[PDB]
């Protein structure tokens, strides 16, 4: 199930986004 | 650690909808191409279709061959066609699209031969994307209007929701549709590009790929200098995209069109070009 | 044989409206700047104003300093501010229109008033096409022959048309580089403009080379094969060649010290020291 793995990675990114704090991530990047 | 390429996708079988963009003269036009190339090649039993809304008629241009109001099989292939064409939000955007749907289906039916996978070139003005949220913010006040009436306004709203759900269900499946974006190694790209992604997620849209372009690889002074720019940047990306198809891509000197030049390019959307090895092939489109 | 610069314009006195664009990431954003810079400097008794519709909030960005819904004097100067029906033409105008008012608010409610105004046509090009649009609506008002709206539009456009249509308060620089898609597409631009009967006398070519690395000089030839193209067919134009300093270039500092070359059109050999200065 190589594909799924991709979905998990995408989802992991989402958790990172939900978890990460885009407003905060944006602040550090800025 | 995932893959740098779009090979993995060059061969999707369940992708009947791909969206490509990149706020900038970052060059995604050619993108929109070099992709709709790698596909037909490696799925030739697939009538594909790549179209643009960029008034500029950039496609043909980037093709040294004219296209227009109706599907025309590329000259050189037999499976890759090309086709250049209420105050509330989302509105216009959708319809805009909508009519397209029909205007497209005309072109398959009235054509006879039908298309398999379809490839977009979001206006340089970005995306009419907006409208996905549409039926949500429209859910609250649909019930407000309901509570009071307890017919045409309700009609249109339900239709939109319907359409979006049907398009959305197929659309809001990462398997028929997803969203590559092109963007290069510079502040305004990055940020702005990054931004792109947000609104997309904001539309609950799968999206797994990044095409960085016009890179350097100085291995002239300002060159290597400049080079560092990009580099200071590439990384930025890599770090924050482990889970991404962050596809580095090289920069062949100057104009690059002619299906010839183009194909022989896009290969590197697969075997992500390597300077040292594949470095010969480069100056080939530099003449 | 005319001039490569915009000096001649950096100092217009009767220009209260300048339109800048260039279908492409050809870079006209910085254009929109490097111009609204050279002006105030050399006319400081002129409160100028440079704004953009590019949602991207590119200006500030390109400025490393934030701007927004209302006129804000640059940080470093005291005269250059910055501020971020289905028929045709329609939307476009109004779009504008509201701007008018929204702007005049900002001078009046401000107190201090602006002298020359500098535009940054959406990367989406220009929504100013409507002027071309009113004359049509006129022919068919007669065909059909509501009066209120029609007269208002005419009025507005005339205030807008005159004004814009006199080559002395308003005219139109465009940015665009040395490549097929630029050229053509840029060229196109011009047509629609003329198609709007709009004076327009200037061309800024950008990200040039001057390799005097292999692919460099190679690439160089690209541009060259092209520069000429232009020169030939612009007998009478301010076709302003401009050089390309490595990588990001912002910070009012870097910028000003750039725009100088919008005057003394940069020369590789001479002014070549000044370049790598913004390359760090
Ligand atoms: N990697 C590259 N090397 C050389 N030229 C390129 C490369 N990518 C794009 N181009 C050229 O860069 C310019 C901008 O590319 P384009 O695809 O039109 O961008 P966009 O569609 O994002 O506006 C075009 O003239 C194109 O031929
Ligand atoms: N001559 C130049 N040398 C180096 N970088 C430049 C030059 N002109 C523009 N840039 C950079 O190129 C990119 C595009 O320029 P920009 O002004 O944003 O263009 P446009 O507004 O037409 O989109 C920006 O990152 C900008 O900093
Ligand atoms: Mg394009
Ligand atoms: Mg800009
Ligand atoms: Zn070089």
């Amino acid at each position: 199930t190589e594909a799924e793995k991709r979905r998990l990675l995408r989802e992991r990114r989402q958790k990172k986004f939900s978890n990460g704090g885009a407003s905060s991530r944006l602040n550090k990047i800025t | 650690t995932v893959e740098p390429n779009l090979h993995s996708l060059i061969t999707s079988t369940t992708h009947k909808w791909i969206f490509v963009g990149g706020k900038g003269g970052v060059g995604k036009t050619t993108s929109s191409c070099s992709i709709a190339i790698q596909m037909a090649l490696s799925q030739p039993n697939k009538q594909f279709l790549l179209i643009s809304t960029d008034p500029a008629h950039n496609l043909s241009d980037a093709f040294g061959e004219k296209f227009g109001k109706d599907a025309r099989k590329v000259t050189g292939m037999n499976n890759l066609s090309c086709m250049e064409i209420g105050s509330i939000p989302g509105i216009d955007e959708a319809l805009s699209f909508m009519e397209v749907m029909k205007h497209i289906k005309r072109q398959e039916q009235g054509e006879g031969e039908t298309f398999d996978t379809v490839i977009f070139d979001t206006a340089p003005t970005g995306h009419t994307l907006r409208f996905l949220q549409l039926p949500n913010t429209l859910s609250k006040l649909l019930e407000k209007f309901g509570e009071i009436t307890n017919v045409d306004i309700s009609g249109k709203l339900n239709e939109l929701k319907a359409n979006v759900e049907t398009i959305r269900q197929q659309f809001t499946d990462p398997d028929l549709t997803t969203f590559v974006c092109v963007c290069i190694s510079e502040f305004l790209s990055l940020y702005e590009t990054e931004r792109l992604i947000q609104e997309l997620i904001s539309y609950d849209m799968d999206v797994n790929s990044i095409i960085v372009n016009q890179l350097l690889f100085a291995e002239c002074k300002r060159c290597q200098a400049r080079w560092k720019m990009q580099k200071k940047y590439l990384d930025q990306i890599d770090e924050l995209y482990e889970d991404f198809h962050v596809v580095k891509m090289p920069l062949c000197a100057g104009e690059i069109r002619g299906l010839n030049n183009l194909t022989k390019f896009s290969q590197f959307l697969n075997k992500e070009y390597n300077p040292i090895t594949d470095g010969k092939v480069i100056y080939e489109l530099e003449d």
